[PDB]
């Protein structure tokens, strides 16, 4: 997987965003 | 160590913290002073920045009133509309490294960013804000140039509208307050109806869809069909009197222009994003009306999450704080080195 095909993997992916 | 996330709308910018559920400052996107704080002016007209020393002071504003932080010190995100121009794209480049001396930024298509807020890599977006609306086709992260749609009918416009058939009830809505006031009537009490002809009957028929509020005055209007006539225009433009077929023939006409080899992924992820999608009633209009152009056995699927006024912004923050991100960034060496056309090769 380029570095690219490792990002679009890791936005499907998807985390845990803070509470502001 | 934190990165910056700035969505700059047409009628709001909404910033933050790259990795924060939400941004910490929205404000409008407006010069007399700056912001909350000459006329006013508005530096992005939909979508597309026209006044460049005002887009500035919006930006300065951001850093140092807003986020209370120095852009010297920290990555920056920024978003552009669909099909924003090389010259703009790169005259953002330059006033970041070269004004802000940011030590990396990146720039990101608004609607690819919301597709990626959803968990989606490929998918069509509906992405309708305060002065644009598009339909935005995107593979892999790629937005489909020669597919974009473009529409200039969205949120301002509904407003205005709205003001012009109440104008045409007696009740005159002309000046910059009473704007405000009418937009603020449109995000409360509007809806868009399931069926357009239908909706004007029962409206007709009974005072069941009515509602009221107060006028700052002390004077109470009733609306009635307003409630659903206003973003009705949104499907039928000739309301204001455009020639553009409305939002569910552009999103066929854009899914039309891809391959036929995606086209099952685009009607199966069709997000809707930005604060003009969030009519309620608007997602399942939608679903009828694309079912009703879409092949017999196509499957249609919206999604218009209850967070879609700032999905733009919030798959910046997701994006800018992903550790498979951080190669990605236009580093301020590499600026120096290629100067603004950087900007074509990394974004
Ligand atoms: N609940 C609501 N219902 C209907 N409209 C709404 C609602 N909330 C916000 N809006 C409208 O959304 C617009 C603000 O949306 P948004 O912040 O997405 O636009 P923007 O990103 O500034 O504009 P653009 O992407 O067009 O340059 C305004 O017209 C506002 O009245
Ligand atoms: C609460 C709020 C919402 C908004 O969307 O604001 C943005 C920004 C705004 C700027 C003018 C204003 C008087 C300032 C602040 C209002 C900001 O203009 C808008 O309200 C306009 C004019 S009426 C409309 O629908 N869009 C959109
Ligand atoms: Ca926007």
């Amino acid at each position: 997987p380029s570095p690219r095909e490792q990002l679009m993997e890791s936005i499907r992916k998807g985390k845990e965003l803070k509470q502001i | 160590t934190t990165a910056l996330v700035c969505d700059n709308g047409s009628g709001l910018v909404k910033a933050g913290f790259a990795g924060d559920d939400a941004p910490r400052a929205v404000f409008p996107s407006i010069v007399g002073r700056v912001g909350d704080e000459r006329t006013l002016k508005y530096p992005i007209e939909h979508g597309i920045i026209t006044n460049w020393d005002d887009m500035e002071k919006i930006w300065h504003h951001t850093f140092y009133n807003e986020l209370r932080v120095a852009p010297e010190e920290h990555p920056t995100l920024l978003t552009e509309a669909p099909l924003n121009p090389k010259a703009n794209r790169e005259k953002m480049t330059q006033i970041m490294f070269e004004t802000f001396n940011v030590p990396a930024m990146y720039v990101a298509i608004q609607a690819v960013l919301s597709l990626y807020a959803s968990g989606r890599t490929t998918g069509i977006v509906l992405d309708s804000g305060d002065g644009v609306t598009h339909n935005v086709p995107i593979y892999e992260g790629y937005a489909l140039p020669h597919a974009i749609m473009r529409l200039d009918l969205a949120g301002r416009d509904l407003t205005d509208y709205l003001m012009k058939i109440l104008t045409e009830r007696g009740y005159s809505f002309v000046t910059t307050a009473e704007r405000e006031i009418v937009r603020d009537i449109k995000e409360k009490l509007c809806y868009v109806a399931l069926d357009f002809e239908n909706e004007m009957a029962t409206a007709a028929s009974s005072s069941s869809l009515e509602k009221s509020y107060e006028l700052p005055d002390g004077q109470v209007i009733t609306i009635g069909n307003e409630r659903f006539r206003c973003p009705e225009t949104l499907f039928q433009p000739s309301f204001i009197g455009m020639e553009s077929a409305g939002i569910h023939e552009t999103t066929y006409n854009s899914i039309m222009k891809c391959d036929i080899d995606i086209r099952k992924d685009l009607y199966a992820n069709n997000v809707m994003s930005g604060g003009t999608t969030m009519y309620p009633g608007i997602a399942d209009r939608m679903q009828k009306e694309i079912t009703a152009l879409a092949p017999s056995t196509m499957k249609i699927k919206i999604i218009a999450p209850p967070e879609r006024k700032y999905s733009v912004w919030i798959g910046g923050s997701i994006l800018a704080s992903l550790s498979t991100f951080q190669q990605m960034w236009i580093t301020k060496q590499e600026y120096d080195e290629a100067g603004p056309s950087i900007v074509h090769r990394k974004c």
